[PDB]
């Protein structure tokens, strides 16, 4: 309908010029901006199963497991190949036809609610579900079923942004209201190391849990036995969520809509500031038993999920706080508790999404000290 | 029949939990199995009967100055008694209610009933009003219990109702109705069927 | 000086040429009567009867003793009235010169009267409206002072006349009306101009001060904000630089001086100059022969806080001092949202215009966008150069908290200082009228 | 054994210094003292209280209401008082009902107040000046179909110094009542035999108090002269009792004193050359006669005025010799009337349908400047409503209207 | 020293009675709409709660314990009566002390000061100090601790109820439904510190 | 109101109160030490295999069948003392009845060390046929309270139960699953060179091998607790000589 065409209105009251921008224009430039990591998540979630599937089983036995799933044998059906020699296309066809099913999932359920509370509620149905369906969809690792992929994206959309209005009055994250819905309701499904990697059989452990297992010499990757470098990891050849693991990626795109002037700086170079200086800090503490005491700032900024944290989703302007002032420390407070909750906390190994969803409280606190503080300079008679 | 009517008021016309907000950190906490919700259903509306009963009896002769601590010392000793009754003869479920068969004392349900209701009536509309406001609170204790032990561990009072996937059957359960955002989410939903069946409990417009 | 370091100055294309050449023959006036704030007129006049200059028109319910008088001599024609009978202008047709006199002093012994003689000579020639006090933007009551008036001798909005063209003509008139201001009040008089030099009154309370930077350096909330911050408790008055040649030409001469130079500009006129003009004048009769063909809006005013004028509204209104034409935008484009926009104005770096420094645009009337809920993306701290906080505070005003709205700082503000909030909002809402729906709030809650 | 003496003694001697201590700090802390309060800032007529309990109870003990129409709650916002001493903290409640320009000087609600601190209260308008009269009733003649109007006498010929259109806060002893026992004239019971209106009998159990309107002047003295509307409940189920003070009176006998008091003075004209234009109410039109007639008598307006009148049948209409007397004497003045329901037996040669059709299709839509008058209004509810959005459809602001009606 | 410290460290963030033990609803969510009342309910809170919990500690450790009296008599079916009556004494004789002064502090809270005896967040730590059988120092420190998690905890959600003035809540949930699962959103974002070992 | 009035009538509540309360707390702390002790009577009746149904069963069979004594940790000999009223949980708090560990051997994370254990005998007859050894360690969430039921050779098991845990059901909680405690039987606890070699392998056992039993799946926080708790009670601080003892013919 509206989506082809500008409406043509015109203005009706005291401004009659406007401005050129709109909620479609943002939405889809944030929307645009995660292609880089779609695209590259979707070649290494190939890689990272070819390379697996052939670690483990050889000839025969590789023949009975691709034509015992429909992954494989779809992918060796449109002409790509399963054997160790496989081309970029083939790793990112057997990558599409992971994500591309939670993707068509996650925004078909979502609007069918959007248009039913907005049926309801006798709006017009606006964009933002837009960006929220794919920063939901390149969170989930790529073995998610798709019931838990609907269920999740029900809980984000509903529970956390149509009660309380829709798009631009919420307070929370609703891409990550939906993924601790479901780290918390299943997390035999989204934890541990058989899910990671998208293959058939393959139990092995991630970057994250491997440091703190053992330290930096632990970083081994069982799939072909070479090592992890800091150049890996941040490129974004390791096993992970879909669309997290290219750090060069997620800077190319958000490199754009932080010159734009959609995502805030303030905000990221907060959530810098903060890892920066607990990171050193439990550097010069250092401890004996613990191995991620002793992990560095560059090695913290690209393992995990800290990237793609830190620029699509710590910046998302309705959750954030409103101030200058207090937008630095609602990014620090984000940063603090990403390395606490990774290097203090054992039962989860990665913690960006507890520290974003922690910090979302809190934000409107800072707005609150900061503008008490305007409203005394003002009884001052000086603003 | 005027006790039809007082006893059918409270249980959603004046739903403590839903219009009044008393009694609120029970409902979170012990509705995580049907049977400890059923425990704590009798037990407190056996508590708001027979405090607001005597604190009506003697409700002439007690002074302005210690009026909290004789209706706390009455509704303490009904309590104590409560506790030992239920650890002599239903041990593990007292031990399941860990630390809520004391907060009994501080429930408001207790409380704010006996000292709106029981202070200025008759004992026995007293004890009909206790008997009330206890199935209007156990109304909402069995509604989310029924969800949150159902959708979480697949059973009712203990009787298995959909096989778990370790048994072998079908169902994988929702590990998030074993903690208390469940109770959360459950109760606003409910508040929200509630008022939109009954539209005379709209919270107005600021 | 203060400088300014938020703002934006709109590049708009037609920026006038700054000389004043004559302009047409006015054949009718009018008194507007829904844009004066919280005016509710008891008429003096009837279809028909024949009026003088300085004759009242009407006077005020709500603030007695004011009188509304008219610019010109001849004859009422027409009375509109609109919805619920509210007066909207009283159309006078000009013939002859019958006018009502006053007295005149000397140039020296202006700057030693009586206040209360200083006030029945404004208020009976009808120049008290020239006033608009801070807060709540009304004309003052007539036994009240101050202790600042704020005389804006600037123009920042967007194809404005050059102020130091239409002073260096009346330089007498202007000191004579500043020696006036400085004898009616209380304190000083704060004479805000830019880099330039102006005519110097030698009063010991009269002073000057220099702003700079872009819009909104000259709005008289800025300067208030920034010289005289006012309250509840703490009233400032408010009038900009013609209206103080106007007091001096009264007070200099005993007859109302009621001739304005405006600007007439925009996209669509031919040759944007500067005009001579009576107050209140007819701008169908204003821009006869001066536009392109085409479907065309014709504001009275800035376009950023400006009456459109379209029928009985077809004329100047009394605190504006230009006249801006622009297009009528009402085509559909396919996948408009997604041009990479090289002819599109923005504040952000979206559209590739904002690399072309120096480009003046073709704006049409068109809103880019349906109306939606707001996503603070930072847009306001952006343009707004004031000691507040924009988002809460436009965020109080949308959801109606009046009386946290009032405690975040929306008494000092008027809705030509909102204006740029209203351009670069992405939700395309208009924070004006939610400006005059709290201040209203504000003042019928006593 | 031992354990049981032990909890004995153990609970006594807990329970015991808990009491023992609260009482010993309260004994310390609390005042003891006797606060006073002075009516007015006036050493007459101060009061001496014990400290704490609301100035509800305070006014009663001294014997006057407080002129209020609720005590529990304050929810109707009645009892207020214009305090300049330190009283203590704003009330929500009182920021409902007074609103900040009037809170700021301190116009708060009574009973909300607990009074625990001294305090000179204001208190004006010399409510303590109200006193009673014991008054007889004439006659209550039907002129209505259903109306019961109604005359009274204060005793001993004199005059309510209540203030034009001030209804008096008239009193009703309590007797049980049947539509039976109510006396009916010649026209009128016939068709009360239509709805066989006899048929239900009620209870009066407590002296019902009501604040009715009365029908006459202030310088009518000697003569009181109310008014009732007849009492009658959704007339499906009428055995619910009706109107207890109308039923007290429509099977009284005239002659009986009747314990009343309470002036008001509400319809306050204000002294300009303001158009006034009365639009009618059917019941209630008597205040408005009142009103009217305390203009051109006691005061001598020479202003122009307007009596716009509804009527449903000419059997229902009453009073008409008194106004066609004023306007035949009268220069500036003309009354006006139209049929709610018109029959044929009339054949009326007059205006006819609602006050609100009639009154904008006759005289405002073509008068010059309706938002210079001024209007008061007191009839039925929907018969007010439409013409209150007729009056904002056609100008006047809401203090140009003066609003009263039964009940508010 | 790092223990003290530790120890309120936990009580705060580790183990917060209204976000991770959930007690004290009623006056959570009905006094959480005025960041100033919230702010002064919780200074309230935090007075009475570091003042009650060392006194029943002292009361408990000196009486109520197995063998404290007399050997062979334990007395610790008194515990509920005895804490309720101390927090009762202790709140009543501290709104005298405080109703002297401050007309800052009363009739801001109002009616609830009386109310927070009958809260669950102070038996709730007393009884809870009592299983985790506490020394004096830490009896003071866990109810300081507590008593500013609580806070924190209240403040938090009258900020997060004054940004929502907003916003567009469906008319079945405005005002307590709208509340509790904003609560609920809460306690799902306080789940960072579950697994903490200190 | 009067003074002698509050108190005389807050003297008479107190003492009616009292004496209820007093009352109803001593006339039943039979039944509930009933209670206390049957809840664990059941689940040491459970691991020995016995079946038990109803309260009269219970005791029943616990009073001839399991014979419960006093072990020191240390010297692994026989303690004389009372059995059926020890508390190792709370003997474990206090200096005079428990050590401090220090961290080099502490590899359970249970930081002290009772000076006197308890142990369970099943008696069949006049024979000693199993013994059960209650180990305890930390998982994730939790302290994990156990059995295990050591037959009399002292390095085979018979049977393995859990009594108290707190952790996930859906991930770490398997340790109270039928089908992983059904793989508990059989295994050997020592080698042949008398060393602790219980394994928890990850990604499952050997088919049939007589050290290592299945790891939880997705849960290997706890499966190192269930490691650690074997590995540091088959030690030299816990049931080391005493095992010995059995052994070599202790019983
Ligand atoms: C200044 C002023 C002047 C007034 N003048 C008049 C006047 O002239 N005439 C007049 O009648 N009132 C007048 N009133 C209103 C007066 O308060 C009414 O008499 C009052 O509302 C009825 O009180 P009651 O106890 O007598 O009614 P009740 O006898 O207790 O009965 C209740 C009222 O509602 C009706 N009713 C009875 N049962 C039901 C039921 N089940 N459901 C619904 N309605 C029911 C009855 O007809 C009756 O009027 C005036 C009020 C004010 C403030
Ligand atoms: C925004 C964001 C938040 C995340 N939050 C968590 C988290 O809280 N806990 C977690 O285990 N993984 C989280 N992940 C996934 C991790 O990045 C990582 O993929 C996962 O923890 C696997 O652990 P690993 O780092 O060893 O691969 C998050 C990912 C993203 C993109
Ligand atoms: C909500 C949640 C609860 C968990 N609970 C447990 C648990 O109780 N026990 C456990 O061993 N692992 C638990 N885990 C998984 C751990 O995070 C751990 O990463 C997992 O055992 C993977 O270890 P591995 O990769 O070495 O096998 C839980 C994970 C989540 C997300
Ligand atoms: C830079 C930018 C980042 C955004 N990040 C998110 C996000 O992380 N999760 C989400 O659900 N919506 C996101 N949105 C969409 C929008 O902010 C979201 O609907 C708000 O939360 C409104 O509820 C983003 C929008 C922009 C412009
Ligand atoms: S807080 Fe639990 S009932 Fe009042
Ligand atoms: S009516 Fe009782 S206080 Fe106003
Ligand atoms: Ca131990």
């Amino acid at each position: 309908a509206t989506l082809f065409y500008t409406p043509g209105l015109v203005t009706k009251r005291s401004s009659h010029v406007r401005d050129s921008v709109d909620l479609k224009r943002i939405m889809i430039m944030v929307w645009l901006a995660v292609f880089p990591a779609m695209f590259w998540g979707m070649y290494n979630a190939g890689g990272q199963a070819i390379a697996a599937l052939n670690h483990l089983y050889s000839g025969d036995q590789l023949a009975a497991i691709v034509a015992g799933n429909w992954h494989y044998w779809l992918t060796e059906m449109l002409g790509g190949t399963m054997s160790s020699d496989a081309g970029w296309g083939s790793k990112m066809l057997l990558g599409a036809t992971y994500f591309l099913p939670i993707y068509a999932t996650v925004f078909i359920v979502g609007g069918f609610w959007e248009v039913l509370f907005c049926m309801v509620r006798k709006h017009e149905v606006n964009e933002g579900f837009f960006v929220t369906s794919i920063l939901f969809a390149l969170i989930v690792p790529p073995t998610l079923p798709l019931w838990q992929a609907a269920l999740g994206i029900t809980f984000g959309v509903v529970v956390a942004k149509e009660v309380f209005g829709g798009t631009g009055r919420n307070f929370l994250n609703p891409a990550l209201a939906g993924r601790a819905f479901l780290f918390f309701a299943y997390p035999a499904q989204i934890s541990g190391d058989l899910v990671w990697t998208a293959a058939d059989g393959y139990s092995g452990a991630t970057a994250l849990s491997q440091w703190a297992q053992g330290g930096a010499g632990a970083l081994i990757n069982n799939a072909t036995g070479q090592t992890i470098t800091w150049m890996d990891a941040f490129i974004g050849n390791i096993p992970g969520s879909i669309g997290e693991v290219s750090t060069l990626a997620l800077m190319i795109g958000a490199a754009f809509i932080v010159y734009m002037g959609i995502a805030s700086w303030r905000i990221i170079g907060g959530v810098m500031i903060g890892m920066i200086l607990l990171s050193t800090l439990f550097n010069v503490i250092g401890s004996d038993t613990n191995a991620m005491f002793n992990m560095p700032w560059h090695w913290h900024l690209v393992l995990g999920g800290f990237a793609f944290g830190m620029f699509f989703m710590a910046t998302d302007p309705v959750s954030a706080s409103f101030t200058n002032s207090g937008k630095w420390a609602y990014g620090i407070l984000i940063g603090v508790m990403c390395v606490l909750i990774r290097v203090v906390n054992p039962a989860y190994p990665e913690g960006m999404m507890l520290a974003i969803l922690f910090a979302n409280l809190f934000a409107p606190l800072f707005d609150h000290v900061v503008v008490e503080r305007n409203i005394k300079r003002r009884l001052a008679r000086y603003g | 029949k005027e006790l039809k009517k007082s006893v059918l008021a409270p249980v959603l016309d004046n739903n403590p939990i839903a219009l009044q907000v008393l009694g609120v950190c029970s409902a979170l906490a012990v509705t995580t199995k049907l049977e400890t919700a059923f425990v704590m259903t009798l037990a407190v509306m056996f508590v708001t009967a027979l405090s607001n009963f005597f604190v009506s009896l003697i409700r002439n002769h007690i002074p302005n100055s210690v009026r909290i601590i004789v209706q706390m010392a009455i509704i303490a000793s009904l309590v104590i008694v409560v506790d030992q009754i239920l650890k002599a003869y239903l041990y593990d479920i007292s031990k399941q209610l860990s630390v809520f068969v004391g907060l009994i004392i501080t429930n408001c349900i207790v409380m704010g009933r006996a000292e709106a209701f029981a202070m200025k009536s008759e004992p026995i509309p007293s004890f009909i009003d206790g008997i009330g406001n206890g199935l209007g609170y156990g109304f909402v204790l069995m509604t989310v219990g029924f969800f949150r032990e159902l959708l979480g561990s697949g059973k009712l009072f203990g009787l298995e109702v959909l096989p778990l996937i370790s048994n072998g059957g079908w169902y994988q359960p929702n590990g998030l109705m074993l903690l208390a955002p469940s109770a959360f989410f459950l109760i606003g939903f409910m508040i929200w069927a509630i008022r939109t069946f009954k539209p005379e409990q709209v919270e107005a417009k600021e | 000086m203060i400088t300014i370091k938020k703002g934006l100055d709109l590049p708009i294309a037609g920026t006038p040429s700054q000389v004043i050449s004559d302009g047409k023959a006015i054949k009718k006036v009018a008194l507007l009567g829904e844009e004066y704030v919280g005016m509710r007129p008891t008429m003096h006049v009837r279809v028909g009867d024949e009026v003088k200059k300085a004759q009242i028109l009407f006077e005020d319910k709500k603030n007695p003793g004011v009188k509304f008088t008219s610019p010109v001599s001849g004859k009422v024609v027409e009375i509109n009235r609109g919805a619920k009978r509210v007066l909207q202008s009283v159309v006078i047709e000009v013939a002859g010169d019958d006018q009502v006199t006053f007295d005149k002093f000397e140039a020296n012994q202006l700057a030693s009267l009586n206040r209360d003689a200083i006030k029945t000579q404004l208020v009976e020639s009808g120049l008290w409206t020239a006033f608009r006090t801070r807060p709540f933007s009304k004309v003052p009551a007539i036994d009240s002072t101050s202790e600042a008036i704020f005389v804006t001798a600037m123009d920042t909005n967007p194809l404005a006349a050059e102020p130091t063209v239409v002073i260096n003509e009346q330089s007498e008139a202007f000191v004579a009306g500043l020696d006036v201001l400085s004898a009616l009040t209380t304190g000083k008089v704060y004479v805000c101009k830019k880099g330039t030099s102006l005519p110097r009154s030698q009063q010991p309370n009269v002073e000057e001060h220099v702003f700079d930077g872009p819009h909104p350096a000259g709005l008289a909330g800025t300067h208030m904000h920034f010289l005289y911050p006012v309250s509840a408790d703490h009233v400032a008055w408010s009038i900009n630089y013609q209206d103080v040649i106007a007091v001096g030409q009264l007070f200099l001469t005993g007859e109302l001086y009621t001739q304005r130079v405006v600007s007439l500009a925009g996209p669509v006129v031919n040759k944007p100059r500067l005009v001579r003009t009576v107050m209140g004048a007819s701008l169908e009769q204003l821009v006869d022969s001066e536009i392109m063909p085409g479907e065309v809006r014709i504001i009275s005013g800035s376009v950023l806080s400006g009456t459109k004028a379209t029928g009985p509204h077809a004329y100047l209104g009394r605190y504006h001092l230009q006249v801006s034409v622009l297009r009528e935008g009402r085509d559909k484009e396919l996948f408009g949202w997604a041009m990479p926009g090289k002819n599109k104005f923005s504040v952000t770096r979206s559209f590739l215009g904002h690399l072309f420094k120096g480009q003046v645009y073709n704006m049409t009337t068109t809103t880019n966008g349906s109306d939606r809920s707001m996503v603070p993306i930072g847009n306001y701290e952006k343009v707004m150069p004031l000691d507040m906080e924009p988002t809460l505070l436009l965020r109080d005003l949308c959801a109606g908290d009046s009386d946290s709205a009032v405690r975040l700082g929306a008494l000092e503000l008027d809705e030509e200082d909102l204006a740029l909030c209203t351009f670069v909002c992405p939700g395309k809402y208009e924070y004006g009228q939610l400006l005059r729906e709290c201040l209203d709030k504000i003042e019928k809650e006593g | 054994m031992s354990t049981i003496i032990f909890g004995v003694v153990m609970f006594t001697l807990i329970i015991l210094a808990l009491v023992l201590v609260i009482l010993f700090a309260k004994s310390k802390l609390v005042p003891t003292g006797d606060i006073t309060i002075s009516i007015n800032g006036d050493p007459e007529k101060a009061i001496v209280t014990q400290p704490g309990g609301k100035l509800l109870t305070a006014l009663a003990g001294a014997g006057v209401f407080v002129s209020s129409a609720c005590g529990g709650g304050g929810s109707c916002g009645q009892c207020r008082v214009k305090i300049k001493s330190g009283g203590g903290d704003i009330l929500p409640t009182e920021l409902d009902h007074i609103s900040k320009g009037e809170a700021r000087e301190g116009e708060r609600l009574a009973c909300q107040v607990a009074v625990k601190a001294d305090m000179d209260l204001e208190l004006p308008e010399e409510i303590f000046g109200v006193k009673k009269w014991e008054c007889t009733v004439i006659s209550n003649d039907n002129k209505a179909t259903f109306i019961k109007e109604l005359k009274l006498a204060i005793p001993d010929g004199e005059s309510v110094p209540f203030r034009a259109g001030g209804y008096i806060q008239i009193e009703a002893p309590a007797h049980h009542v049947k539509y039976a026992d109510f006396d009916v004239p010649e026209k009128y019971r016939g068709d009360w035999d239509k709805f066989n209106l006899f048929r239900y009998e009620s209870k009066v159990d407590e002296p019902i108090i009501r604040a009715y309107s009365m029908a006459n002047y202030p310088e009518e003295f000697g003569i009181i002269m109310l008014n009732v509307r007849i009492a009658t409940p959704p007339p499906n189920n009428p055995n619910v009792p009706p109107g207890q003070m109308s039923s007290y009176i429509w099977s009284l006998k005239a002659g009986d004193k009747c314990t009343i008091s309470g002036p008001f003075g509400e319809f306050f004209a204000k002294d300009t050359d303001a158009e006034m234009v009365f639009i009618g109410g059917g019941a209630g039109m008597a205040p408005m006669r009142s009103h009217i007639f305390d203009q051109l008598k006691r005061l001598k307006s020479k202003r122009k005025m307007s009596y716009w009148y509804g009527a449903r049948s000419k059997r229902e209409m009453f009073y008409v010799e008194d106004f066609d007397g004023l306007a035949a004497e009268n220069d500036n003045f003309v009354w006006h009337c139209a049929l709610s329901d018109p029959q044929p037996e009339d054949n009326w040669t007059g205006y006819t349908g609602f006050i609100h059709n009639v009154l904008y299709e006759n005289y405002l839509k073509d008068h010059e400047a309706p938002e210079d008058c001024e209007y008061y209004m007191c009839g039925p509810p929907m018969m007010n409503a439409a013409v209150i959005n007729m009056l904002k459809n056609l100008g006047v602001e809401e203090e140009n209207i003066l609003l009263d009606d039964f009940g508010g | 020293m790092e223990h003290y410290i530790s120890l309120l460290v936990k009580s705060i963030f580790i183990e917060n009675m209204a976000l991770s033990f959930f007690l004290g609803m009623c006056t959570f969510l009905a006094v959480s709409k005025k960041v100033k009342t919230s702010f002064g309910l919780g200074i309230a809170v935090i007075v009475v709660l570091t003042i009650s919990v060392p006194v029943n500690n002292l009361v408990y450790n000196l009486v109520l314990k197995p063998d404290a009296l007399v050997e062979g008599v334990d007395l610790s079916f008194l515990n509920f009566i005895t804490f309720i009556g101390v927090i009762a004494a202790l709140v009543q004789i501290l709104e005298m002390i405080l109703d002297r002064f401050f007309p800052p502090l009363y009739n801001a809270l109002g009616i609830f000061l009386p109310l927070i005896t009958v809260n669950c967040a102070i038996f709730g730590g007393v009884s809870f100090m009592v299983q985790r059988d506490y020394s004096f120092a830490e009896s003071v420190v866990y109810g300081f601790g507590s008593g500013v998690g609580w806070m924190l905890a209240i403040v938090a959600l009258a900020g997060i109820r004054e940004k929502m003035k907003y916003s567009d809540v469906p008319p079945g949930l405005r005002g307590l439904g709208i509340t509790f699962i904003t609560a609920g959103l809460m306690a799902l974002g306080f789940m960072s510190f579950s697994g903490v070992q200190l | 109101d009067s003074i002698k009035k509050t108190l005389f009538v807050v003297i008479a509540l107190s003492l009616v109160c009292s004496i209820i309360v007093s009352a109803a707390a001593v006339g039943l702390r039979d039944k509930q030490k009933e209670n206390a002790a049957l809840d664990k009577q059941s689940k040491i009746l459970q691991v020995a295999g016995i079946e038990a149904k109803g309260s009269k069963q219970i005791v029943e069979l616990f009073n001839k069948s399991i014979e419960p004594r006093l072990v020191d940790f240390n010297t692994g000999d026989f303690v004389e003392g009372d059995a059926a009223n020890y508390d190792q949980r709370k003997a474990a708090k206090e200096a005079s009845e428990s050590i401090k560990l220090t961290a080099e051997q502490d590899k359970a994370k249970i930081q002290r060390r009772a000076n006197v254990g308890v142990v369970y005998l099943v008696k069949d007859g006049d024979k000693t046929s199993k013994v059960i050894l209650p180990v305890h360690g930390n998982g994730l969430w939790s302290m994990m309270y156990a059995f295990v039921a050591v037959e009399t050779d002292g390095n085979t098991v018979s049977g393995l139960t859990y009594y108290e845990q707190g952790e996930t059901p859906g991930l770490g909680g398997e340790v109270e699953n039928p089908a992983w405690r059904a793989q508990w039987v059989g295994k050997k606890l020592f080698d042949e060179n008398h060393k602790p070699a219980i394994k928890i392998v990850k990604g499952g056992a050997p088919q049939g091998s007589e050290h290592g039993v299945d790891g939880l799946s997705g849960a290997t926080l706890t499966s190192n607790g269930v490691q650690n708790t074997f590995d540091f009670w088959l030690g030299d601080m816990g049931f080391g000589p005493f095992l010995t003892k059995v052994r070599d013919g202790g019983l």
